[PDB]
């Protein structure tokens, strides 16, 4: 975690669906942006997304690690990999690289899979730290602007169109509280049969 | 001062119906062994106010002589009984000193509490500075109030300092009743140095049990 | 420093760059350096930072390059391209420093001209301008205030010349020279400027 | 050992405003680093009867505080025979801070009340004085936190620009939500809360029991 | 800690109090600061509880390992004791050995917190506590005393030293020592009670 | 903190935005970055911010004094002096600054910077804050000293914009004030500029 | 981060708090800081979660690897021993108070290992960083042989008294028996909040902004 | 930093200097500042270093001497000027550091046209020529090449034509605009080049 | 160096060493390690001596100061050992006083290096060899002793504090204080021995 390219993610859990958000800034140094297309998420599998926040130089390194190990492993049991044995692998390799860490503050969100659908929302830290949560998850810079902010704005279970909606206004309303991020958003929700790529008119600050 | 070389133990103070209870064990540790283990921490200030070291006991001894010159500069004006210096007038003044030192870079440190009788409907207006039953108290006229290094003041009902705010004050948060009888309160006490005795290394034996009744201030010696 | 300015249009990639070797820090050594290493396969790439550290770089990603374009008959991507180098800075990121910064700029038959940015770390991300060094406080504005969608060649230099002349006049270190990079239709021509 | 002179006590201050009301609400817990010295400490002394002033920096600097500006405040009241605005006591309050400015009182203050007829104002700042007029405001260790939930209800980002009305009877009851969501994810956050609400008509001292944790 | 090794006339005792605290806390109360290594010796470590825990698993591997290289009840403790300096080749503990022989009738060793294995035929004393008791020690101690007499000299010694100490254990393990192999743990609770 | 100044044929535009960060964390969006000193000077806030405030209040009563014991109105370059003198007695101390000065005195329009440790530089193009090289690079390529006012105050926003959306330390509400030769007008807030859009995407 | 274990007559009842915060913000209201390691021995660590998560993992595994090989039950002398060996390798980097204890062929043992490689056993303790509070408590009504439900509300007020009288130590509370037959996992002492619920206001519909949305409709794999 | 050329001819004194104003590194605040303190009495004293404490000292020197050239009818002399200056930043050295070179150059009725140097302490001596800042390495070269005894003003400033193209071409900052202060025959006039 | 003060039944007695090293050489040999302030009372000095010589003279102006202050025959112990405590207000030195007086019998004050001026009824050491002699002290303290029962103890306390510290001084200053004003130096210069 650094304030060197900047950036946070957030993932809600829906009644039977679950959203991630993510903001798309590339602070070059602190104070600073180069780009506004910089997706902090990434499509691990059909039905389980991860987002990596902190340091740009270890989100497409670890990105690369573990599309370079699911692959290995979805072809080698010839099945899709679900999420509980995709987040323990997060555990380990964040893990074995302990004295040179990888300064992400990933999240997982994806359905668990048991016909049926499960949320299974969690987030780790800079050394690999399993934080199962059944509710809202959060990781990122914007850390302390969104924990509070969140246990304001969230409802047990919710349907698909009020989950946008209250994930939306959940990162809209810390995005322009914190400085080194915030140029954009894009909301992943996703439903056990479909996904929706939306993106957010954010304040360009 | 610069380094707590001669380090205290801390003190216990509650409050009951007959009056204040403050307590404390005589060991003064100079470093890492006990060197001292007959010097008394509960100094007393006033008739009705007395007041407890911690920390530094070299300090310590500089904050009781600016305190015992206020009480004979306050008796020489007694023409009333209620012209006395309340112990909250105490407690507001220790607080003073704390913060101006904290604004410079020495912060004499110390853990001072000030514990006493806020109140003038007894009659005590002879008081002697060298050398029958008790009263009851409406708990709102027993002020004991606590002062932090860095000048931090406030005021409870117990009041716990030092070592003992970890391991004595979690033991009276759920035990402490409202006017307590005088018995039941150094049963509390004695029990809580008792882990303060097993759980601490600058911590022994020889309690200075000190009672703030109605009638005066008295002392005692204990051994657990 | 050394400004790096990149621009990249609808049909068009033009790379922009300073000229001055700055080696013992009082003076200039010698103008008109060379801090583009282009490769074969239409992919100009653009360096900067210390001379020793791009020297030491970029003709180790060149041959690297060039050998995986003769190890096979085919010609590498520019998306393939831009992220095997970005795996060498972090890769060389551990052990030995690297302070580089570099523009990454191409062409491909099948994403259309590309260009990437860098950072001291790795750091890439495709974006439609970029600019590094210390003249990047200076320059990023500028293309920002002209960046017309559905842009052309001719009015894309129109833009540098609106760029140079403001290093020339409100920067510390004002650069006169400068050295183009224009990638129009298959034709990478050095259109270099001075003032 | 060279003993760093700033401590954070914790504890929160919130701050809302409208048209003729301010509510300043906070939290009573004052403690140590990690310890809790105590649970009632009220981090917002009255000064008039139509002026407030909360704050949540280390114990020291905040009692002082508020007794020096309790001490300039009860000067000016005789010298001049006429109780201060609040437009007037920002500037005494903003220049107080500077007269320290080397040593910083470490106390983030909010200043809250009513001048004309209406007219809610409020004033924020940072450890050193630089008071700006603002219509909502949180300061203390639960300042990242609270912050974000008053940005929705006074300021907007949504499309459709709804509550229109803000009457003191929901205005209160967000407050008691905003407090009670600060102590359920900030630590240093307390129990006991003091909400105060000034009208037209004087101050209101309203309590309220949050989580012990 | 503190740590006391006396020679009887036949024997030799090993005492130490259980305390070992953590930074002005008292987080492993009542432990075994003594350790056993075989049935003729044993093993008082002090210092730092950290590097001096792996130093008793390393001895009682290479104890057993050397216990069975010679064969069923071939035992031996100078040669034990040495090996313990080649494990001082960082990390800082004092050791204090000690036990019973057949080449000699009793022995008794020190292990400095650097790899001196000066040994001491008369007494030794070590730890944290050691310095407030050692010259009541060079005073009390006589040239041949009793299963007795010694016993009442440590029983003194480790309560002097837990008395004027931060670092007072709570209940002593004093261990004998002795040709027959007694080794019975005459662990006491005793406090201490000045007079004047 | 991105501040302006134009000094064109009219009089000079000062421009600034509304954001006060401490480190990663918005404290305000409400701040005034713009303070008067008389009914001609105004001043311009930046860098700290109290450490520059009370200094810009302070110069208020040092002008105010004055404008009454000679009875005349002062110049910029008074007022820019006596600031700079006033600052440099506090250069080792821990200070922030960066402000700067512009009115109407009898001569001309006036128009000073001051800095820190009393670095007064007149100039015509000034601009200061965290991100001031951005705004100051938009200047160069418009500012001709023949604009009228109805182009003028927009290049004000079309600068500001530019310096809000690269740099994070500033942002929110933009303002932007126009000195006349007997006072001053006002504009108060944009909060979003859309210059470049169709609600499409996201631009690079 | 206040955990606390204690002996009983038969079995060890062990007790922690559920809250993981970063230093100033909690993490999560609910996390299970109770790990299993086998059937017959639970563990239970403070410091930092990850040098924590990982070697709970890591003696797990080598736990019933070594069961797999033996036909015996795991004895709780042995998995103290693998991380002495390996926090020594890891003194300056793996950080972890862990406290362990369970039946095995002699009587219930409980295990405490500081994170600079020391270890003793002790017939009560408690660790982390509300562990003066913990451990306050627990002092004071220690008897010995007591029951389990003896022993439940004694853990259950020493966790309790740890939460109280501590910051960074909150949210629900759980003890697990680790008995000769098999283990138990309680979540006793839930503390209902019966102040002011919170209203979560849900936002109208037609919100936001949305300039674009990229909606993909994917059913594959079921 | 800033170059402070200075020459002094048998008849004359032509100071040389850099009309950019460094405040804020990263960009140029002003174009053609003012560095020279223009004295009443024909002693053009020339600063060179942070602009906050050139103008500090710059502005306490004149008045200091403006004083005592109307306490007393007469006028300073240049040697005087000199060392009084020198003392001021030797007294202005222990309580605040004032990181300034300055160039002292004048003219007197009883010792010709004279030119001192100073350095950030106090190093006052007389020279027919000096420079100060980082540029000095550069021109201090030129300047011994080409100072063929009894020179003129004509020819003094080809030489400073065949140093700002040097300064121009070899050096980190290429300053392109410059100020000099001729002082021939009773007439400081300032005639500013650019290139 | 070492510094010992017990208190007899109806005196005081003072002793020390005279090493006073600097770094690991012995360039003050033979020092006054004591001093004299007036009639009945003493002063043992310890730690640097460079801070503490400067002390000495300022107690020694104060307390001419004070004796002439009352009367011709008007001198005060307690009132003086509290002033050295108003010179602790940085230096570091840590005292020990002692005497006989008119309104108590006798008395004994300890003044450490920070101010406190705790004073001890029964008995006193301090120094850097204290510590080697400071549980041997508590077992041979009686209640009340006599002028040959409490020189034998302090003969063997000093020397048993220096044959086992690097401190060691050679002769020693035994100093005893009575009603009557004894005050005689009984110096002596034997050294240690050890029998087993």
């Amino acid at each position: 975690i650094y304030n060197y390219n900047g950036g946070c993610v957030l993932g809600m859990s829906g009644s039977n669906c679950v959203a991630i958000a993510c903001d798309l800034r590339l602070g070059a140094n602190t104070f600073t942006t180069v780009s506004t297309k910089f997706s902090k998420i990434f499509k691990m599998n059909n039905n389980v997304y991860v987002g990596l926040s902190g340091l740009a130089t270890d989100i497409q390194t670890l990105y690369e690690i573990l599309r370079y190990r699911v692959n290995l492993y979805e072809v080698r049991q010839d099945a899709e990999m679900d999420v509980e044995c995709f987040a323990n692998m997060l555990s380990s390799i964040l893990y074995s690289n302990r004295f040179s860490p990888y300064f992400v503050n990933p999240i997982v969100v994806g359905f668990k899979l048991k016909v049926n659908y499960e949320p299974y929302l969690t987030a780790y830290d800079l050394i690999g730290a399993k934080c199962e949560t059944r509710d809202f998850v959060v990781n990122g810079v914007t850390s302390e602007q969104l924990f509070g902010m969140c246990e304001s704005l969230y409802v047990k279970d919710q349907d698909e169109n009020g989950l946008f909606e209250t994930i939306s206004q959940c990162l809209l309303s810390a995005l322009d509280r914190d400085c080194i991020s915030g140029w954009g958003a894009e909301v992943l929700v996703l439903t056990p049969e479909k996904i929706i790529k939306k993106k957010l008119k954010a304040r360009m600050d | 001062t610069l380094g707590p070389v001669v380090t205290g133990t801390s003190v216990i103070a509650i409050k009951y119906k007959h009056g204040i209870m403050i307590a404390a064990d005589r060991k003064a540790s100079y470093g890492s062994y006990a060197k001292f283990q007959n010097v008394e921490r509960i100094f007393k200030i006033n008739n009705k106010t007395v007041m407890g070291f911690s920390g530094e006991l070299a300090d310590a001894q500089y904050l009781h002589e600016l305190l015992t010159r206020k009480n004979i500069n306050n008796l020489s004006e007694k023409k009333r009984k209620e012209d006395m210096y309340t112990p909250q007038h105490y407690h507001s003044y220790v607080s003073r000193v704390f913060y101006v030192r904290k604004n410079r870079i020495d912060p004499l440190f110390n853990n001072i509490i000030i514990a006493g009788i806020n109140s003038q409907k007894y009659d005590n207006n002879d008081d002697n500075v060298l050398l029958e039953e008790y009263k009851e108290i409406h708990k709102d006229d027993l002020y004991i109030g606590f002062v932090d290094m860095h000048g931090t003041n406030f005021c409870d009902d117990y009041i716990t300092t030092g070592y003992a705010r970890y391991f004595a004050l979690t033991l009276l948060r759920d035990h402490y009743k409202d006017n307590m009888t005088e018995e039941e309160a150094r049963i509390l006490i004695n029990e809580c140095l008792r882990i303060l005795y097993f759980r601490d290394a600058t911590s022994s034996n020889f309690i200075q049990i000190v009672k703030v009744t109605s009638k005066g201030v008295e002392y005692e010696e204990p051994y657990i | 420093m050394d400004t790096l300015i990149g621009l990249r249009g609808n049909n068009f990639v033009v790379l922009a760059a300073d000229t001055y070797s700055i080696n013992s820090i009082i003076k200039l050594k010698n103008d008109d350096n060379t801090k583009f290493y282009d490769i074969h396969g239409n992919k100009c790439l653009l360096l900067g930072g210390s001379i020793g550290d791009r020297l030491q770089f970029g003709e180790f990603i060149r041959k690297n390059v060039h050998l995986y374009q003769y190890q096979n008959n085919t010609d590498m991507f520019v998306k393939s391209f831009a992220f095997f180098t970005r795996k060498n800075l972090a890769y060389y990121l551990r052990r030995n420093p690297f302070e580089v910064n570099c523009l990454i700029a191409g062409y491909d038959k099948k994403d259309g001209y590309q260009l990437y940015w860098c950072d001291y770390l790795s750091n890439m991300d495709s974006v439609n301008k970029g600019a590094h060094g210390y003249g990047a406080y200076l320059v990023s504005a500028i293309l920002d205030k002209y960046y017309h969608e559905n842009l052309t060649v001719d009015e894309a230099l129109d833009i540098f010349k609106l760029c140079f002349e403001e290093l020339k006049k409100r920067f510390l270190l004002t650069q006169i020279n400068y050295e183009l990079r224009i990638m129009y239709d298959n034709k990478v021509e050095t259109q270099y400027v001075t003032v | 050992k060279r003993w760093y002179p700033y401590i954070d006590n914790g504890g929160t201050v919130i701050g809302l405003t409208g048209k003729d009301y301010v509510i300043l609400a906070a939290d009573t817990r004052l403690s140590l680093s990690y310890s809790i010295y105590t649970r009632f400490c009220p981090k917002i002394s009255k000064l008039t009867d139509k002026c407030i002033i909360g704050s949540s920096g280390m114990q020291s600097d905040i009692k002082t505080l508020h007794s020096l500006l309790q001490k300039k405040i009860q000067l000016f009241v005789l010298e001049h025979s006429h109780y201060p605005d609040i437009h007037v006591i920002a500037r005494l309050l903003c220049v107080i801070l500077y007269s320290r400015r080397f040593f910083p009182y470490y106390a983030f203050n909010i200043l809250a009340g009513v001048d004309e007829n209406n007219k809610g104002v409020l004033y924020n700042y940072d450890s050193v004085g630089s008071y700006c007029e603002a219509t909502h405001s949180c300061v203390g260790s639960g300042s990242q936190l609270i912050l974000p939930i008053l940005d929705n209800r006074v300021e907007q980002k949504n499309q459709l620009i709804k509550n229109t009305n803000f009457n003191l009877g929901d205005d209160i009851n967000f407050v008691k939500d905003a407090i009670t969501s600060a102590t359920e994810r900030d630590i240093y956050t307390g129990d006991k809360t003091l909400i105060y609400v000034i009208d037209k008509m004087g101050i209101n001292v309203n309590t309220l029991d949050l989580k012990q944790d | 800690t503190t740590i006391i090794g006396i020679i009887y006339d036949n024997g030799v005792m090993l005492a130490c109090d259980s305390r070992t605290s953590s930074g002005t806390f008292i987080s492993n109360k009542c432990s075994r600061k003594i350790n056993r290594i075989n049935e003729n010796l044993y093993v008082c470590r002090s210092g730092a509880s950290a590097h001096s825990q792996k130093i008793i698993e390393i001895i009682k591997h290479y104890c057993v390992s050397m216990k069975n290289e010679n064969r069923k009840k071939g035992r031996f403790h100078e040669g034990e004791t040495i090996y313990d300096e080649t494990t001082y080749d960082f990390l800082s503990c004092a050791l204090i050995f000690g036990g019973y022989d057949k080449i000699k009738k009793q022995q008794l060793y020190a292990v400095n917190l650097n790899g001196s294995i000066i040994e001491k035929h008369d007494f030794a004393v070590s730890g944290s506590g050691s310095i407030y008791i050692q010259s009541y020690l060079q005073d009390k101690y006589k040239k041949f005393m009793t299963k007795k007499e010694c016993f009442n000299l440590i029983l003194n010694c480790v309560k002097y030293a837990m008395h004027n100490d931060n670092s007072s254990g709570g209940l002593i393990r004093i261990v004998n020592i002795t040709k027959s192999f007694v080794e019975e743990f005459t662990v006491v609770n005793t406090q201490m009670n000045f007079q004047y | 903190t991105t501040t302006l100044a134009f000094k064109f044929k009219d009089g000079i535009i000062v421009a600034v935005d509304s954001r006060a960060s401490m480190g990663s964390f918005i404290s305000s969006q409400n701040v005034e970055k713009i303070i008067e000193i008389n009914k001609n000077i105004l001043g311009t806030m930046a860098g700290g911010a109290a450490d520059c405030l009370y200094w810009e209040k302070y110069l208020g009563k040092i002008i105010k004094i004055y404008e009454l014991r000679n009875n005349e109105k002062i110049s910029v370059r008074a007022a820019s002096t006596i600031l700079s003198n006033i600052l440099y007695q506090y250069k080792g101390y821990g200070l922030c600054c960066g402000i700067i000065l512009s009115g109407y005195d009898h001569t001309g329009f006036n128009m000073f910077y001051v800095d820190d440790s009393g670095k007064k530089v007149e100039g015509n193009l000034f601009s200061c804050g965290s991100g001031s090289t951005y705004a100051y690079s938009i200047l160069d390529s418009a500012y001709d000293y023949n604009l009228n006012l109805d182009q003028a105050v927009e290049l004000a926003r079309n600068a500001i914009y530019h310096a809000t959306f690269r740099d994070g330390g500033s942002g929110g509400k933009v303002r932007v004030f126009h000195i006349h030769k007997n006072g001053y007008d006002k504009i108060i807030e944009g909060e979003d500029v859309f210059d470049l859009h169709y609600h499409y995407t996201n631009p690079e | 981060t206040t955990i606390c274990g204690l002996v009983c007559q038969n079995a060890v009842i062990l007790g922690a708090d559920t809250r993981a915060t970063e230093g100033p913000i909690v993490a999560d209201k609910n996390c299970s800081k109770l790990h299993y390691i086998s059937k017959n021995i639970w563990c239970a660590g403070a410091g930092v979660a990850g040098d924590l998560e990982h070697t709970t993992l890591w003696l797990q595994h080598n736990v019933e690897l070594h069961r797999l090989n033996t036909n015996t039950q795991p004895r709780v002398s042995m998995c103290v021993s693998r991380l002495t060996q390996e926090l020594f390798k890891y003194q300056g980097y793996k950080v972890c108070a862990i406290v362990l204890g369970g039946v095995d062929v002699n009587g219930p043992q409980l295990y405490g290992i500081h994170p600079h490689g020391s270890s003793c056993l002790l017939p009560f303790t408690a660790l982390g960083s509300g562990s003066l509070n913990a451990m306050a408590v627990l002092e004071a009504k220690y008897r010995d042989n007591m029951t389990i439900e003896e022993g439940k509300n004694l853990v259950c007020e020493a966790i309790c008294a740890g939460i109280f009288n501590d910051l960074g130590s909150g949210g629900n509370v759980d003890i697990c028996v680790i008995t000769k037959d098999s283990y138990q996992h309680i979540r006793p002492y839930k503390e209902p909040n019966m102040r002011l619920y919170h209203l979560p206001h849900p936002t109208i519909y037609p919100k936001g902004t949305t300039p674009i949305l990229s909606e993909k409709i994917e059913y594959i794999k079921k």
